[PDB]
């Protein structure tokens, strides 16, 4: 099975959920785990 | 290291053993990728190597890579006043008198 | 100011031992594809000695009149002009003025510019530290160069390695421009005690004194050895140094500096032994840290036994030790490669090697007699 | 005629059999002796082979380098205006005021500070 | 048969049609105890070190 | 490659090693070690069965990898003279990495020596800390370490003159002769009368020889594993790569264990 | 029981390389987010976001400095380049130890849950990057954090070893029928000279993480000034790495751009061999010069006189291959497409960056210098603008070879100019807070700095901008790539010459000098049956 | 000196160490200017001219005179710039007579300076301790995270000896305008010098990281005349 | 002849080298003439009036 | 796993090569245990017949397509690198000839044919 989109961990096409959804979490969870941090150690010391 | 004389001897061999197209326009990328501008033998061979192929669009675009590679006008009215006899025995057409 | 002084001193002995060694990867091959003899070349690396031990009595005559910078100044011109000399030259007489040369350039950059720092410390504390720091150097110009000279000389020609240390002796002369009766040599080359000590180091370089010019001629030949790798054998050996007199300095103190030295001589001994059993580049690096490590500790152990031998059998001046090295290393330099021609001609390279290190063995015997020194 | 008369307006809509016998026509066309040939054969050998279609064609023709300034001018407006909103909604503390960086002025003019350049702690 | 095996088992790890760590009827023996107790450490671990971040000490 | 039947075999020297799942399971072990580590140290743990949990399945990995590293050799054959070559120079260049962590330790007991600070009235071994004396057994380990490294290579002469009995008994001599030297060394621990933390001398001082001491005790593992290799008949007299292994990693420790013996303890 | 026989219990090197990918975007992603943070702190006076916690802006400076130069540069520079393309340069199947490969990639996951643990167990590990003896002891910073952070670069480590050994393993004996080592591309020399480097200075900072360890968890005093230790050891300890691990990230870049250099200007590099020896001579010099990161300390005048001279020799042999790139692009044609583009921003602001090397190598000078935003600017554009074009130049270079996908120009040029515009408004103004004197990690400074604060932190919100481009061009090209090869000839590898005619070159279309654009769009899984044949 | 709002520049001198330091550095920039030029006007003759161009010079790849040339003028302007650099570096310090002798001792989050001078026979030693003034006890127009509730005082034409030493971590002392960055780690003690030209107010701020409050260590050292000095000594 | 042209480039490499020196010449002789020897004489004659003062 | 070879001759796969076997209480010697792609190594150095080449390819004549330069492969692909007749002095160009087209090196003009084994 040889081609275009065999050597990819993850499918592109003929897939249930649109491939936009997991592109977007990917994404959105990498450039919002380092605000939870700062959110847990504001709310650990006070401060808002 | 190499002569004038020594590099127009040479590709003159070059163009007078080519046997396709694909040989023609190998010898010719090749002669003009140095500091030497090809002698106006070297062009008379060159033509009559496209003639032997058989091709038109090689013939035009020879003298269409001369006005680039010399370095003033003057120079380019001086091979052209020296390979007019080749042009009008062969066909060749500029490609500024046919407007492609 | 004092510490450009020393600077000074310190720079110009670098350079003067760094361009000593840069040749030993180059010349004995220069010299080697022009004919396409062993005298010739041992005595083109003996030169220096020679020139050096006649010049010291009379460049302190020069500097007693003078002064003290004219005759450092002079050391930079002779030393540039025979780095000049090395920079262009394939006839086997420029090389030897050459080398002829750096002897009274290597000789008026030491004897001055010692004094140049006694003259400026006068505390008879920092004195041996200020002292200590210059010739420290000394040692580092045999580690920095001769890598150098062989990767250049495979990478680049000739006169590439010999015009960077032209380069960088300018800059220490521009620097020069921009910053400007004891018990004699004689007699203490006289009482037996002190003449065991110089011999000691005497009998220890030597061996490398014949390892530089013999040894990159037989790697060629029974090696088929590489440009560059003429340098990398001698790579061992230098660092070795660098450790030996780090460790064995102290511990002399406490394990006996006679036995530190008797031990150093059996070592040097069997390692120059080995030298002749190598047939790979590899096998040569364990006989060169042997000679390295035992000449560190026969240094580290002899040197100061000439200092205590000297100030309790007579009365001492600071420079005293410091001369006494001086006449053992150039004699043993001169020595060395002069007689390695005439017993490598006639008998192979192992045979020489192994005459060298009988004769270190059966010295280190003598050792016990400075064990409690009257 | 009109098989090789304006190729330049209709050469790539032909399908890829259909420009293999333009080739394959004039290719025995060309080995008659040059000055049979008319003029309209003669520019399209010309075309086809040095000519701007395929393999020559520009990496940015006159309407993408339009396009990317206008990418980057709405990507340059987009930025201002999220810093123009984290710009409004700022601390600023008691020493941000020209009645309070004109009384520093006196002191620094006292304790007489920058001979050279200049002293003015005055950026409202 | 005799101490040679190797001629034996140079047979069967060839011709075999399962992973090379799960062939020999003695992998059971290493592969059941391994897995099962790695299971556990990483489960112990991942109890700790969330049990850590909201300040729960033993 | 006009052999008859040549395409029936792989046509280059180099072994593509089937699909493997020990690098993953080590990862969460090494994950698990270090978390838990990071963490009983602080509290969050309070037992100590979770650390020793996460170094067995660490060893258990190691060995279930080399088993497999064992298969591929004996068994199925896939090792040529370029596989050898190349696990030769991977080997050479761990020992590497391992001797340079030595000079870093080396060059922290030459920045401390010379130049000791103002605190520490200026002595080395200072005052109230009696060193160990060198001519007691620290030499002892030196004369079995140099036995050792000869009694190897009575191993390794016999399994190229093909004599079985005499490559199994250098083999039980040097496990046996390394085997005394941790035994000399935990005894040496044990009689000690300065700890880890009562100066900057005894904080280096058992981290170069406590190092070494882990470094010893693979000595025992590789030379057992060889061994009981060999009684199970699986070393050629030209093909073993573990006794070479094995040899070049004893004569390194001895090596280093010379130049923990005259910076350590007998310099000061 | 395919999928985890694939993509967990993995032999091949190409299956890894994509991984590294992934993994490097998202610790990617993480810390620019956290350089936001400290961009959006650093805008005007006073205490913004960060309400009052002046811990919480050193941990998020320590995690962006670690997320970033451990998990982003090295990982892709290494492992996606590395892994993918040097067995097919070379020409190997795959490499000499697999799983090796596979353990270099794993051990990577477990130690970002550390350093994510590190800022949430309790106020943090706020050490900054150099994790400095006497604060981080056990009175500033008592808890697991330092801890956790210091067995991140521990699984880093053993990644980074076990990945060179494998590096220098497989270049040395599993070259082609005809390949010596005088004929490899040099790309696999930029490998090996990094190697090499990984080797050879790894082990120290293992040492010093490790003292200091034992210094926190079991009273060791090798830092202790009152047990006879002094912290300036570990300084040592830690810039034998310090410089060593600098030059790792810059020189497999170095061989990108040569390859980019010598495809869209259609001529071989200037002097192959000498750059060569250049790189070797760079990592070489790399090793003996350290201690210009300390000349506060209290450094002898005799020693610092040595490490003023053996700074500036490094230029030297950079020089060589600045000149070479230009004369290689000299006379040839030059076609502007998207790696071109970043290979010339790379040929000015590296050489705007280690320019500014020149001026802090000085002893004399250093003392106006340290510790000061000066040298933030420095090292953001021959970090920042050097490395991560090289990463962006070779993705946009080999994408389309692995994936078989195409990507939109202009939107790919879009994302170029904002990236420029930005990082070079963000990080220039710190040159000028430098000289008028902002020293480095201070949350709050005096008003007279504020006005480029605010001009550098307009700045970062145009890089982040480039970042969510970056995002939906890799949409487009997975989505859609297939039809995006005919809307321009940047798809094409390399341009007709002249005289070459259209039909001829639609026959005989990629001429190459390695073999990298000779095989299959997405390579095959073995790709080398019958070796291949050199002259 | 204090910070100026759009600064793109350093501070004003006021001894001559910062003086040798502006000269060298605007002796090294002429040099470092000249090969940016040459770099910038190389790469806008290759857009100019050879963008898109019909020939390929594919046969210069060697070279012989301008691969030395390339090699040695890079030297040459490195023995250049080193001369400067080895003469300022053992030149300019405290070659005779140190004059006065101040120990700042830094604690975590303030300064401690003891005048190791004006001793009685009881030790009676000069001593004070220097915080910083939060903006909420800010007076009209002081400056905000510089100004000190003591300051340093000295006098002009003297030259003045610090001695920096720490207790807890690593700081570091830092006066601009003087050009003084000495480092105070734990367990010894570094000194550097400053003779100061002119009277004025100097502002510095501690540079080594040193925890939470790294951002408030302000160092005012002002230079008074002598009557001064001796008056403001006679009061503590 | 107008029919014997020989070498082009390396004119252009030496025009190239010898007027990308003379810019970086003149744009660093303005770094030093203009920008910095006026800058020292402004602090040298401040100096030279600040003792004027003190003497009087 | 079946009749074991004696020679290149024999050898039909990886079922030829397992061998006999030693005799207990000697070290077993390699033709005595050795089975995979090691065996075939030792049965090719035995006679002279190296399994695996090492011979970089022709430079001695040019190539034109009556006279194509013929390449063995036992695919339909192999990858060739030409530098040129003198065998040094054309840089590297890469090629990839097939069963249904030459490689043609577009500096030197050399032709390459595969032969398919
Ligand atoms: C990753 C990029 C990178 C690279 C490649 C380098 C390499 C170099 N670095 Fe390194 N450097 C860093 C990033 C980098 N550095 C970082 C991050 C730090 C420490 C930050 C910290 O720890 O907090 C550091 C440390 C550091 C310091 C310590 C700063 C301090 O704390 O005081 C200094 C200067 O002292 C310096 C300068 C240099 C120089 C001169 C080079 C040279 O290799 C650059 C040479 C480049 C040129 C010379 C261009 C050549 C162009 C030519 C046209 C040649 C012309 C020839 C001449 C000018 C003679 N670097
Ligand atoms: C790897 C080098 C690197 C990178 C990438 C960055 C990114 C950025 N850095 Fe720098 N920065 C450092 C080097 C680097 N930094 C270091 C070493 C420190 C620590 C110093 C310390 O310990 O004190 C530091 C810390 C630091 C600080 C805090 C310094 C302090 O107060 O002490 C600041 C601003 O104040 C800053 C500026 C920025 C900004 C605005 C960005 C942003 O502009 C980010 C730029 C955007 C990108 C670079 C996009 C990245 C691309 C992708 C994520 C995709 C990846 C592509 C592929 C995988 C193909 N950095
Ligand atoms: Cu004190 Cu910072
Ligand atoms: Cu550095
Ligand atoms: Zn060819």
């Amino acid at each position: 099975d040889v081609g275009p989109y065999s050597n990819l961990p993850f499918k592109v096409k003929n897939r249930r959920v649109p491939y936009a959804v997991p592109h977007f979490l990917f994404f959105a969870i990498g450039m919002g785990i380092p605000f939870f941090a700062c959110y847990v150690q504001l709310k650990r010391s006070g401060s808002i | 290291e190499e002569t004038y004389e020594e590099f127009s001897q040479r590709y003159e061999k070059e163009f007078d053993e080519a046997y396709d197209l694909f040989e023609v326009q190998r010898v010719l990328n090749n002669c003009f990728s140095y500091d030497i501008v090809p002698s106006p033998a070297v062009i008379g061979k060159a033509l009559n190597a496209c003639r032997r192929v058989n091709d038109y669009a090689t013939a035009v675009r020879v003298f269409e890579g001369l006005k680039h590679k010399v370095e003033t006008k003057e120079q380019y009215d001086a091979y052209l006043e020296e390979l007019k006899d080749v042009r009008e025995e062969l066909g060749i057409d500029l490609k500024e008198e046919l407007f492609p | 100011s004092r510490k450009l002084i020393l600077f000074i001193v310190f720079l110009a002995l670098l350079l003067d031992n760094m361009l000593l060694t840069v040749v030993v990867p180059i010349i004995p091959s220069y010299l080697y594809s022009i004919k396409h003899e062993n005298v010739q070349v041992g005595l083109l690396f003996a030169s220096k000695a020679t020139v050096q031990l006649i010049t010291n009595p009379f460049i302190g005559l020069l500097t007693n009149r003078i002064g003290y910078p004219i005759p450092i100044f002079a050391g930079f011109c002779i030393m540039f002009v025979s780095t000049i000399m090395f920079a262009f030259s394939s006839s086997y007489a420029f090389l030897l003025i050459a080398r002829s040369l750096q002897g009274i350039g290597s000789s008026c950059s030491s004897v001055a510019g010692m004094g140049m720092l006694a003259s400026v410390y006068t505390d008879d504390e920092e004195r041996g530290n200020v002292m200590g720091i210059a010739l420290g150097g000394l040692a580092m110009g045999v580690l920095v160069g001769p890598p150098f000279g062989s990767v250049l000389y495979e990478f680049v020609g000739k006169t590439a390695p010999f015009l960077v240390l032209a380069a960088l002796v300018l800059l220490d002369g521009a620097i020069q421009l921009f910053v400007l009766k004891g018990t004699p040599l004689t007699t203490l080359l006289k009482d037996p005690y002190i003449l065991i000590a110089a011999g000691s180091i005497c009998f220890a370089n030597m061996g490398i004194a014949m390892l530089e010019p013999a040894l990159p001629i037989w790697m060629m030949e029974t090696m088929c050895s590489r440009k560059w790798q003429l340098g990398v054998a001698f790579l061992p050996a230098s660092i070795s140094y660098l450790i030996g007199t780090n460790i064995f300095g102290i511990l002399a103190h406490k394990m006996g500096r006679w036995l530190c030295a008797l031990l150093g001589m059996i070592i040097v001994g069997v390692s120059i032994l080995c030298i002749p059993f190598a047939k790979n580049i590899y096998g040569l690096i364990a006989p060169n840290f042997g000679v390295g490590f035992a000449i560190g500790m026969v240094d580290s152990s002899m040197m100061p036994i000439m200092g205590y031998l000297v100030d309790l059998r007579h009365v001492s001046v600071y420079g005293s030790v410091y001369a006494i090295a001086d006449v053992a290393f150039c004699m043993g330099y001169a020595i060395g490669p002069s007689a390695g021609g005439a017993i490598a001609k006639a008998i192979g390279f192992p045979w020489l090697m192994t005459i060298i290190g009988i004769i270190d063995i059966l010295f280190a015997p003598l050792c016990f007699f400075l064990r409690s020194p009257p | 005629n009109a098989t090789v008369t304006n190729l330049e307006k209709r050469w790539e809509d032909l399908p890829e059999t259909d420009q293999k016998d333009i080739i394959s026509q004039l290719s025995e066309r060309q080995k008659l002796p040059w000055k049979d040939l008319t003029l309209s054969e003669k520019k399209a050998a010309w075309y086809i082979s040095f000519g701007e279609w395929g393999p020559r064609r520009p990496v940015h023709t006159k309407e993408d380098k339009l396009y990317i300034f206008w990418g980057t001018v709405i990507g340059i407006v987009i930025s201002a205006t999220i810093f123009g909103a984290f710009r409004y909604n700022r601390n600023v503390p008691k020493t941000m005021n020209r009645e309070w960086q004109a009384a520093s002025d006196e002191y620094l003019k006292s304790k007489n500070a920058e001979p050279f350049t200049g002293y003015s702690q005055i950026q409202s | 048969t005799a101490t040679e095996k190797i001629i034996e088992l140079q047979k069967f790890y060839q011709s075999t049609n399962k992973p090379i760590y799960a062939a020999h009827p003695r992998s059971k023996y290493y592969l059941i105890p391994y897995f099962g107790l790695l299971g556990v450490s990483v489960a112990a671990t991942l109890f700790y070190t969330g049990r850590a971040c909201f300040g729960i000490k033993d | 490659m006009r052999i008859q039947n040549r395409e029936n075999l792989q046509l280059f020297p180099f072994h593509l090693v089937t699909n493997s799942p020990w690098p993953l399971t080590t990862s969460l072990a090494l994950m698990s070690l270090a978390l838990t580590l990071g963490l009983t140290m602080h509290g969050y743990i309070g037992n100590h069965l979770w650390l020793f949990l996460a170094i067995s399945l660490v060893l258990s990995s190691i060995f279930l990898w080399v088993r497999d590293v064992v298969i591929e050799g004996t068994y199925l054959g896939d090792h040529t003279i370029a596989v050898r070559k190349g696990l030769n120079i991977g080997f050479m260049l761990f020992v590497l990495s391992e001797i340079l962590i030595f000079a870093a330790l080396f060059w922290s007991y030459f920045h401390s020596a010379m130049g000791p600070t103002i605190e520490i009235g200026c002595q080395w071994p200072p005052v109230g800390i009696t060193s160990i004396k060198p001519t007691e057994l620290p030499l002892l380990n030196t004369i079995i370490l140099l036995a050792s490294g000869a009694t190897v290579t009575w191993a390794h002469h016999s399994i190229l003159y093909k004599d079985r009995q005499g490559t199994l008994v250098g083999l039980f001599i040097t496990t046996l002769l390394i085997i005394l030297f941790v035994g000399c060394q935990v005894l040496e621990y044990t009689w000690a009368t300065f700890t880890i933390a009562d100066s900057v001398f005894g904080s280096i001082f058992y981290a170069g020889t406590g190092l070494h001491f882990i470094h010893m005790v693979m000595l025992i593992v590789m030379l057992a594993i060889c061994y009981a290799r060999m009684y199970f008949y699986h070393f050629t007299s030209n093909h073993h790569l573990g006794l070479e292994t094995t040899i070049l990693y004893l004569h390194v420790l001895d090596i280093i264990w010379l130049f923990l013996y005259i910076v350590f303890y007998w310099w000061g | 029981m395919n999928y985890i026989n694939r993509w967990l219990f993995s032999t091949n090197a190409k299956d890894i390389a994509v991984l590294y990918f992934i993994f490097a975007l998202f610790c990617g992603l993480l810390g620019s987010i956290m350089s936001l943070i400290l961009r959006l702190e650093l805008s005007a006076p006073g205490n913004q976001i960060l309400m009052g916690n002046h811990q919480l802006f050193n941990v998020v400076a320590t995690a962006h400095a670690v997320l970033m130069v451990f998990f982003l540069v090295m990982p892709a520079a290494i492992g996606f380049f590395g892994n993918y393309l040097l067995p097919l340069m070379i020409g190997a199947s795959d490499m000499s130890f697999a799983r090796l490969n596979n353990i270099s990639f794993w051990l990577l996951p477990p130690a970002l849950v550390s350093l994510l643990a590190s800022a949430l167990i309790e106020n943090g590990a706020g050490t900054g990057w150099t994790v400095y003896p006497p604060l981080a002891g056990v009175q500033s910073h008592s808890g697991p954090s330092v801890d956790l952070a210091i067995f991140a670069l521990h699984l880093t480590s053993i990644s980074s070893l076990l990945g060179a050994i494998n590096f220098i393993t497989t270049t040395l004996n599993m070259r082609t029928i005809g390949m010596t080592m005088s004929k490899l591309p040099l790309f696999v020399w930029a490998v090996v000279f990094t190697s090499i480097l990984l080797l050879l200075s790894l082990p120290v900072l293992s040492a010093g993480v490790t003292l200091l360890l034992l210094d926190r968890n079991f009273n060791t005093s090798f830092f202790e000034p009152a047990g006879g230790g002094d912290p300036i050891l570990y300084q040592h300890l830690f810039w034998f790495f310090g410089h060593p691990e600098v030059y790792i990230l810059i020189i497999p870049g170095f061989g990108i751009i040569s390859h980019i250099v010598s495809t869209y200007s259609k001529k071989p590099v200037f002097g192959a061999i000498g750059m060569v020896y250049a790189m070797g001579s760079i990592g070489f010099l790399g090793l003996l010069v350290w201690s210009h990161h300390m000349y506060t300390v209290g450094l002898d005048v005799d020693s610092r006189a040595y490490f003023t001279s053996a700074t500036m020799v490094i230029a030297v042999p950079t020089g060589i291959k600045i000149f070479s790139w230009l004369a290689t692009l000299y006379g040839g044609s030059i076609r502007y497409t998207t790696p071109m583009l970043y290979a010339f921003a790379f040929l000015f602001l590296f050489t705007v960056g280690g320019l500014s090397g020149v001026v802090l190598s000085n002893a004399s000078l250093d003392i106006a210098f340290h510790d000061t935003y000066y040298v933030i600017g420095h090292f953001h554009y021959v970090l920042s603008l050097g490395a991560v074009f090289s990463l962006f130049a070779g993705y946009y270079y080999w994408s389309p070879l692995i994936t078989g996908l195409y990507y939109n120009n202009n939107l790919a040029n879009i994302q170029f100019w904002l990236l420029f515009i930005g990082t070079n408004v963000t990080f220039f103004p710190m040159h000028f807070l430098g000289l008028n004197g902002m020293p480095r990690r201070i949350p709050d400074y005096p008003d007279a700095f504020a006005g480029w604060n605010a001009i550098s932190s307009f700045g970062s919100l145009i890089s982040i901008i480039s970042v969510i481009l970056f995002a939906y061009v890799i949409y487009d090209q997975l989505v859609n790539g297939l039809t995006n090869k005919q809307l321009s000839t940047n798809s094409l590898f390399k341009n007709p010459d002249f005289i070459e005619s259209n039909i001829i070159f639609n026959d005989n279309s990629i001429k190459s000098s390695s073999i990298d654009f000779l095989l299959t769009s997405p390579p095959l899984p073995h790709t080398f049956n019958t070796p291949a044949i050199q002259s | 000196d204090v910070p100026t709002p759009w600064g793109i520049f350093f501070q004003d001198s006021a001894t001559p160490n910062m003086e040798g330091i502006i000269e060298l550095h605007n002796n090294i920039m002429f040099y470092l200017v000249l090969i940016l030029t040459f770099v910038s006007y190389i790469l806008y003759t290759i857009i100019y001219n050879y963008s898109n161009a019909t020939i390929v010079h594919k046969y210069m790849n060697h070279g012989q005179l301008i691969e030395i040339v390339w090699t040695t003028l890079p030297a040459v302007i490195l023995l250049i710039i080193a001369f400067p650099s080895f003469i300022l570096l053992y030149l300019c310090d405290e070659v005779i007579s140190p004059a006065m002798t101040i120990k700042a001792i830094g604690l975590q989050w303030y300064w401690k300076y003891e005048y190791s001078d004006f001793i009685n026979d009881d030790g009676e030693i000069v001593e004070f301790e220097s915080y910083v003034i939060p903006e909420e006890l800010l007076e009209d127009g002081q400056l905000r995270l510089l100004d000190v509730d003591a300051s340093v005082v000295v006098p002009v034409d003297t030259h003045i000896r610090f001695i920096v030493s720490s207790a807890d971590v690593i700081h570091d002392f830092c006066v601009p305008a003087l050009g003084v960055k000495v480092d105070a780690s734990p367990g010894r003690l570094n000194q550097t010098s400053a003779l100061i030209q002119r009277e004025g107010v100097y502002y510095g701020q501690c540079s080594e990281l040193c925890g939470v409050m790294h951002s408030a260590m302000p160092i005012k050292i002002e230079a008074v005349s002598l009557y001064e000095f001796i008056n403001w000594l006679d009061e503590q | 002849s107008l029919t014997r042209i020989q070498g082009s480039v390396k004119r252009r490499i030496l025009t190239d080298i010898s007027v990308g020196l003379t810019l970086g010449f003149g744009f660093a002789s303005y770094w030093w003439w203009g920008v910095h020897k006026p800058t020292v004489a402004h602090r040298e004659n401040y100096y030279i009036e600040l003792a004027k003062k003190k003497k009087a | 796993q079946f009749k074991t070879a004696t020679s290149i001759a024999e050898v039909e796969g990886l079922e030829n090569l397992v061998g006999p076997g030693a005799k207990t209480g000697t070290v077993p010697t390699d033709l005595e245990q050795a089975t995979g792609l090691e065996r075939y190594e030792l049965l090719g150095k035995l006679e002279g017949i190296e399994v695996f080449d090492e011979t970089p390819l022709e430079a001695v004549r040019k190539g034109t397509m009556k006279d194509p330069i013929l390449i063995d492969s036992y695919d339909d692909y192999r990858y060739v690198g030409c530098t040129g007749v003198p065998a040094d002095s054309h840089n590297i160009e890469w090629l990839k000839p097939t069963t249904e087209k030459n490689a043609r090196c577009w500096e030197c003009g050399s032709v390459y044919k595969l032969n398919f084994l």
